């Protein structure tokens, strides 16, 4: 029953601090070191450094060694990663881990990870195009310039599934996010029938049906 | 095994040349015993390092309960599984250290 | 740094096949100190195998792991659904601590020849002052596409992003948006649009276009 908790999600501007925490259930909290990591979105993982309780020593890497403060509150058996002079590079999921019994290494508990999103850019919610239909026709909607992630969409509020695709959002260099939903149909259905997307940005309280027509 | 030692903590990492120091606990409520610091080899064997009352140091601490035991100048060799043991053998349960290579 | 590099970055199997993933080290690693990683998307790394070869707890024996050295291998005899993930190594040998780039594994299927489908700017986004143009490649297998831009028969670049789903849980194809983002000015400069598409599931070259 071994469980690293971790602090939620923080957007961040460019020159800020984040510090993300990592509390650790069912063990004696100074029996083992926590690992701090991170993985930037699609990317792939970087250590950051490490924190023994027992201790109090720290290991850090070269990359991290001055904006990264770890510390430790025995009390709450809680380990901290403190983050100076945020840049957008920093944009990542951030993980604490610790190792098991003869794990030589290997990490057996992670924390759910705490996404820490970097950007100049501030909360907006998409504006919402049609994409226009014109066998088997296509239409969708595109949902742009919109901070930060994520957005949902739907059609016909779930009640079309078939052969939609809701494509990963892409960063603008506008340090906004854009993406299109499509769906295909039967072309002797465009007119006839109603076809409505359902765009949810939740940051920013966007609630928006589009009607795609012809 | 009644009131055995403890050995803290469960894993100690270091780079090698650096040191590492484990802390054995045991109150004895018993008056003489002896305090080993072991490895364990590979089919579970131990050898023993050090004693209360070299590389490998006992020292108790002026709480008496509480006893260091230190590796000065770590090598990659030394990584692997140890434990402590009183005598009035009651073993503690085992840690492990880790000596990483210095690039 | 120890620099681990994974091959490939994405690999392509069926249920029931075999797949071999490899992990060089840039330089030699004692084998107790490798370990290997299971990542689903959301979630975080789980252990898979440690120190080389040994199967983390719950894991099923499907999995192994071989190497030493600076080689090492992970194996997946008889892939499952729910398998397709991104593997990664990882060593503990030197700090810093490295892991590899990752490796993702991915549904072999048949191939699959895209619908391409075009669509102008709204009306609604050109009074804005921006013009987005969408160039939809619909339900195809493999992955890599060529998406080219005409304007007036010029070849553009610098202007458009690709984005590409998960392959559909349902039959395991890919789609993918090419996005032309131009000013309103630069829009209504120019009357042919077209968005021309090389796939391998094709005859030769498909064009899509429209007149502003
Ligand atoms: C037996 C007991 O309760 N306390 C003993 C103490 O009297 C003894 O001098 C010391 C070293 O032998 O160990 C402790």
């Amino acid at each position: 029953q071994v469980q690293l908790v971790q602090s939620g999600a923080e957007v961040k501007k460019p020159g800020a601090s984040v510090k993300v925490s990592c509390k650790a259930f069912g063990y004696t909290f100074t029996t083992y070191p926590i690992e701090w990591m991170r993985q930037a979105p699609g990317k792939g993982l970087e250590w950051i450094g490490n924190f023994h309780p027992y201790n109090d020593d720290t290991k850090y890497n070269e990359k991290f060694q001055g904006r990264v403060t770890l510390t430790v509150d025995k009390s709450s058996t809680t380990v901290y990663m403190e983050l100076s002079s945020l840049r957008s590079e920093d944009t990542a999921v951030y993980y604490c881990a610790r190792e098991n019994y003869g794990s030589h290494g290997g990490f057996v508990y992670w924390g759910q990870g705490t996404l820490v999103t970097v950007s100049s850019a501030s909360t907006k919610g998409p504006s919402v195009f049609p994409l226009a239909p014109s066998g088997t026709a296509a239409l969708g909607c595109l949902v742009k310039d919109y901070f930060p992630e994520p957005v949902t969409v739907s059609w016909n509020s779930g009640a079309l599934t078939s052969g939609v695709h809701t494509f990963p959002a892409v960063l603008q260099s506008s340090g906004l996010y854009s993406l299109s939903s499509v769906v295909t149909v039967p072309s002797s259905s465009l007119g006839t029938q109603t076809y409505i997307c359902n765009v949810n940005h939740k940051p920013s309280n966007t609630k928006v049906d589009k009607k795609v027509e012809p | 095994p009644w009131n055995p030692p403890t050995f803290s903590p469960a894993l100690l990492v270091v780079t090698e040349g650096d040191n590492a120091t484990f802390t054995c606990s045991f109150s004895n409520t018993s008056e003489s015993f002896v305090l080993n610091w072991y490895r364990m080899s590979p089919s579970n064997q131990t050898d023993k390092l050090a004693a209360f009352p070299s590389r490998f140091r006992v020292t108790q601490l002026p709480n008496g309960r509480d006893f260091h035991m230190s590796v000065v100048r770590a090598r990659r060799n030394d990584s692997g599984t140890y434990l402590c043991g009183a005598i009035s053998i009651k073993e503690s349960l085992r840690a492990e250290l880790r000596v990483t290579e210095r690039r | 740094e120890n620099q681990l590099t994974q091959s490939p970055s994405s690999l392509s199997a069926s249920v029931g096949d075999r797949v071999t993933i490899t992990c060089r080290a840039s330089s030699s690693v004692i084998s107790s100190y490798l370990h290997w990683y299971q990542q689903k998307p959301g979630k975080a790394p789980k252990l898979l195998i440690y120190s080389t070869s040994n199967l983390a707890s719950g894991v099923p024996s499907r999995f192994s792991g071989s190497g030493s050295g600076t080689d090492y291998t992970l194996t997946i005899s008889s892939l499952q659904p729910e398998d397709f993930a991104t593997y990664y190594c990882q060593q503990y040998n030197s700090y810093p601590l490295t892991f590899g780039g990752g490796t993702k594994l991915e549904i072999k299927r048949t191939v699959a020849a895209p619908s391409v489908f075009i669509f102008p700017p709204s009306d609604e986004q050109l009074k804005s002052g921006t013009a987005s143009v969408v160039c939809l490649l619909n339900n195809f297998y493999p992955r890599e596409a060529k998406v080219q831009w005409k304007v007036d028969n010029a070849l553009q670049s610098g202007n458009s992003q690709e984005s590409v789903t998960e392959q559909d849980s349902k039959d395991s194809t890919y789609s993918l948006s090419s996005t032309l983002t131009l000013s309103k000015a630069d829009y209504e400069k120019h009357k042919v649009y077209a968005c021309e598409v090389t796939h391998q599931g094709l005859s030769s070259p498909v064009t899509k276009s429209f007149n502003r």
